[PDB]
């Protein structure tokens, strides 16, 4: 157990989790696997084989990364048994399965195949008294505090826009499309090869990422930085060479205002945030134009929202009041609205009766994590 | 100098067609076109009483409230319906619900006990599980066969936003001993339209066979097997929907192009691509 | 007249129109006195058009015809064959051949079949014309309807500074004829209208027909959005809301409950 539990967020590219009651998720680690390639010729040296955090986050050209979970589902399901096994871990919890009425987190719009096999691991394997599982939005709803209001949230493989009413959206105003920087950078190394720069290595693609974090813009100009060119600002490597930037820094990110020109079946950021106002009543669109959440990392851009406002003035209707909220921790938003919702005691039925929960299963599934 | 027959049939089609919750003002519209209620009347009545007999028009006694629905059980054509549960002979009007002079008629009365049940359980998990979803079974022992006939409307007709929508669908529970009939039919009708047009209209046929138990086993049964065929159905137009948006929609209006990215229009304008070589 | 007028209208928006023929006749059986300008608010179906003197099918609308003489721009003639051949600029004609080309290549991409055809004229600075796709529900499927893409392009070719306008006025109507066993006798559809403009600086390499291509494909898209959305996520609201499969005895608890948490929200502030 009756303590401090976790509250655990998603994320095809990097999870999240930390101890309840704090403000800031106490460990964030990227989700997938490195193993190295190389004969073990002196013995005693770094052996294991498998390597995830400080060791992965060091041994970069070391090892061999394989992401498990992808556009928001866990495929390679076993990595990601090892590294919740990794949290579990000395380092970051020092706890057993038995230990705390654990909280975690899961994007809608899913098969209940998924978080189904995931209670199967949480309960048959790990015997942990009791593990939820909701959405990603009402956890925004307790950052911002607000009870109206539209939340996106850039996550690490995916993209969803929700307008919810008092912690009550509609099952049916949700819009998603599981994209982000991922493969903006994929074809912005395409972009390079094009320009003479292949770096087709994971970890290799990894520092490009690291670039996409880096030296990425939002202008609001439709042709400008198209029909002109930038003079390359040099950037150096890690390594110590050479970083050019080419005209090209803003084409990767500008993609995802108009993605389906890659030969994608997408529907762009502002008109997916418009059909979710579309999907709602009419009134309520009036307050949710003043009630505006934003949240993840693809939204940590240098003007991200003012290209946006502006497809906005282009497609919404008049008398709109827009209120963007995008503060500094829109990714700790969650996790710190998932420890609001942890330090609840009210939280009854909602915890996990776990073995009358294993007796149900399905039903259960169904009834008491949502 | 048109002959005013045709209008009879031309208002005629105009009542039968009309969609639930829109037939009351666009008929007084088509009044307006034609300026006389009694060249109307000439088929309008007529149109009246079979447009509410099989659209399930929601009809409510005082002296039971059950909010029965206007078919052909309780209707003699005297403008007089009778109660499905309590056998009341009474007035009732159909441009409103001006209904008068209850009397309690007799018939064999026996399906009537049956259906007070299966009714009961029916009408509980559709009360209980649809909004606006009400029925009412009306029983009849013609041809030495019972009758359990099942009538469910269920509508929202708010057309503040130009929407409207109505579900109706009659099972007929043929109690034939020993092996009674699961008979049935459903009935779809919704409509929007502001700026669009929605025009939709779906429903589903099925009969199925089992020998009598009793009146608990058979209640359950049947309604059982109609309550799973309808959410079963229902699905299955969620999943129609789902059918749209990848087949439909693709199989007709298709998404992207033979390369599936872009159209370069100037490439069309000229260059001759390559339309020779084989 | 003009309450029956608007009764009309209502009707029309409300009445179904895979009885288009039938329903106008019953509106001039009707109304005959208002029998003057019936097509022009309710809106026609395509008409099928085969040439004979060259043997190329197009298509049958208001502009090409001339009275009863509708013109065929495969020999840009009226038919019935009439002496009264007014036809636009021989250049403009031409150009709408190559416009019509590049639309029958691109329904030939989204849509495999149907017609298209966009009727054009010469008006004094710019003019107008009319895009016409004729694709009903093929034969291949028994889901089935007709797609008729009726859409107006009015272009305000302005002159000073190799400028123009542009405007389209839109509507394409098409049924759901889904009568498969898992949708029962399922149908659905309809027609949408939508408008837009433009004022672009027209170059050589970007023309008037590649800007309606463009803006076109984009308002389609935006339509099938806008229903596969909208209007099916809508007709599955009402479904749901009014037959839903949710049991009760348990909604208002859970709910009263996550009102004790706003409660609480409102505890701390
Ligand atoms: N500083 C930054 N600049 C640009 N993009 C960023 C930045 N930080 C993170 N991102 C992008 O945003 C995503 C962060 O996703 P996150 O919200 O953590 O995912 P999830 O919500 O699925 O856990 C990453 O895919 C990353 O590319």
């Amino acid at each position: 157990i009756a303590n401090q539990p976790v509250v655990i967020d998603n994320g095809s590219g990097v999870i999240k989790a930390g101890f309840a009651g704090d403000q800031i998720p106490k460990y964030c680690f990227p989700n997938y696997v490195g193993r190295p390639k190389h004969v073990r010729v002196m013995a005693g040296a770094l052996e294991g084989d498998i390597f995830i955090g400080p060791k992965a986050e060091e041994h970069r050209g070391l090892l061999s990364i394989r992401y498990p979970m992808e556009h928001g589902i866990v495929k390679d399901w076993n990595d990601m048994e090892r590294i919740w096994q990794y949290v579990y871990s000395k380092d970051q919890l020092q706890t057993f399965s038995e230990e705390h009425p654990v909280l975690l987190t899961e994007a809608p719009l899913n098969p209940r195949k998924n978080r189904e096999r995931a209670a199967e691991v949480f309960f048959e394997t790990f015997n942990v008294p009791a593990l939820f599982i909701s959405m990603q939005a009402v956890l925004s709803l307790y950052a911002t505090g607000r009870t109206t209001g539209v939340v996106l949230d850039s996550g690490d493989g995916v993209t969803h826009a929700v307008p919810i009413y008092e912690g009550f959206a509609m099952p049916h105003s949700i819009m998603r499309i599981d994209i982000a920087g991922r493969d903006v950078s994929r074809f912005l190394r395409l972009y390079l090869r094009k320009e003479g720069y292949d770096f087709h290595s994971s970890s290799e693609f990894e520092i490009v990422k690291a670039i996409k974090e880096r030296a990425c813009y939002l202008s609001i100009n439709p042709q400008k930085d198209e029909t002109l060119e930038t003079e390359k600002a040099q950037y150096y490597l890690p390594d110590g060479s050479t970083i050019e930037i080419g005209p090209s820094r803003f084409r990767a990110p500008e993609l995802l205002f108009r993605p389906d020109l890659i030969g994608e079946e997408s529907e762009g950021i502002h008109e997916v945030l418009v059909f979710a106002i579309q999907k709602s009543d009419m009134d309520l669109r009036r307050t949710l134009f003043s009630n505006i959440v934003l949240s993840g990392g693809s939204t940590l851009f240098k003007g991200f929202g003012d290209r946006l406002l502006s497809e906005v003035k282009k497609l919404a209707p008049k008398d709109v009041k827009i209120r963007i909220s995008a503060p500094q921790e829109r990714l700790y938003s969650t996790w710190i609205g998932g420890s609001i919702l942890a330090s609840l005691d009210t939280f009854k039925k909602m915890w996990v009766s776990k073995k009358e929960y294993e007796e149900d299963g399905a039903r259960s599934i169904h009834r008491k994590t949502f | 100098r048109v002959s005013d027959e045709e209008k009879v049939r031309i208002a005629a089609k105009f009542i039968t067609h009309a969609p639930p919750g829109e037939f009351n003002e666009v008929f007084n519209d088509v009044r307006l076109l034609l300026n006389n209620d009694n060249l109307l009347r000439e088929g309008a009545a007529h149109a009246f009483a079979q447009y509410n007999m099989d659209q399930f028009t929601p009809v409510k006694i005082e002296g039971y409230e059950d909010q029965v629905l206007i078919t052909e059980h309780g209707d003699l054509g005297n403008s007089r319906f009778l109660d499905p549960r309590n056998k009341i002979s009474f007035k009732f009007d159909h441009l409103r619900k001006e209904a008068s002079d209850p009397q309690p008629e007799e018939v064999d009365g026996s399906l009537k006990s049956w259906r007070e049940s299966c009714d009961s359980a029916l009408r509980a998990y559709v009360k209980d599980h649809y909004s606006n979803g009400f029925c009412t079974v009306y029983a009849k022992n013609i041809d030495g066969q019972q009758t359990i006939i099942a009538c469910i409307e269920s509508h929202q007709f708010q057309p503040k936003n130009f929407w409207n929508g109505r579900w109706r669908s009659e099972w007929k529970f043929t109690i034939t001993p020993p092996t009674a009939q699961v008979v049935g039919v459903l009935k779809i009708q919704v409509h929007y339209y502001e700026d669009g047009n929605v025009q939709l209209v779906s429903h589903k046929d099925v009969q199925d066979s089992v020998t009598v138990s009793n009146e608990a086993q058979t209640a359950k049964e049947f309604i059982k097997i109609i309550e799973h065929a309808e959410n079963e159905y229902q699905t299955a137009i969620s999943e129609n929907y789902q059918t749209m948006s990848d087949t439909t929609f693709k199989a007709l209006r298709r998404q992207l192009p033979v390369t599936r990215t872009k159209i370069d229009w100037n490439k069309i304008l000229s260059y001759k691509i390559g339309k020779e070589m084989q | 007249s003009d309450q029956q007028l608007d009764c009309a209208l209502d009707l029309m928006r409300r009445l179904p129109p895979q009885q288009i023929e039938k329903n106008l006749s019953d509106l001039i059986d009707l109304v005959p006195s208002l029998c003057e300008d019936l097509l022009s608010s309710v809106d026609q179906p395509l008409k099928i058009a085969r040439d004979k003197v060259v043997g190329k099918d197009y298509l049958l609308c208001d502009y090409n015809r001339d009275g009863d003489s509708y013109r065929s721009p495969w020999s840009n003639k009226y038919d019935p064959p009439l002496e009264d051949g007014a036809m636009p600029s021989a250049r403009l004609r031409k150009l709408e051949v190559e416009a019509n080309n590049a639309f029958d290549q691109y329904r030939d991409l989204y849509f495999e079949g149907g017609v298209s055809s966009v009727y054009l004229w010469d008006l004094d600075h710019g003019f107008a014309g009319v895009i016409l796709i004729k694709k009903a529900g093929d034969g291949s499927k028994k889901i089935k309807g007709c797609w008729d893409s009726i859409h107006v392009v009015e272009v305000q070719e302005k002159s000073s500074g190799r400028t123009a306008h542009y405007k389209l006025t839109s509507t394409v109507m098409l049924w759901l004829q889904t009568n498969k066993s898992g949708s029962g006798t399922m149908n659905l559809g309809g027609s949408l209208t939508r408008q837009m403009e433009k004022d672009e600086t027209v170059s050589d390499c970007s023309p008037h027909i590649a800007n309606i291509g463009r803006l076109v494909e984009d308002m389609e898209n935006k339509i099938r959005s806008t229903l596969n959305e909208i209007y099916f996520g809508k007709t599955k609201d009402i479904v749901n809301g009014l037959r839903s499969v949710q049991t009760f005895a348990d909604k208002s608890k859970q709910e009263a409950l996550k009102n004790d948490l706003v409660e609480a929200l409102k505890r701390k502030q």
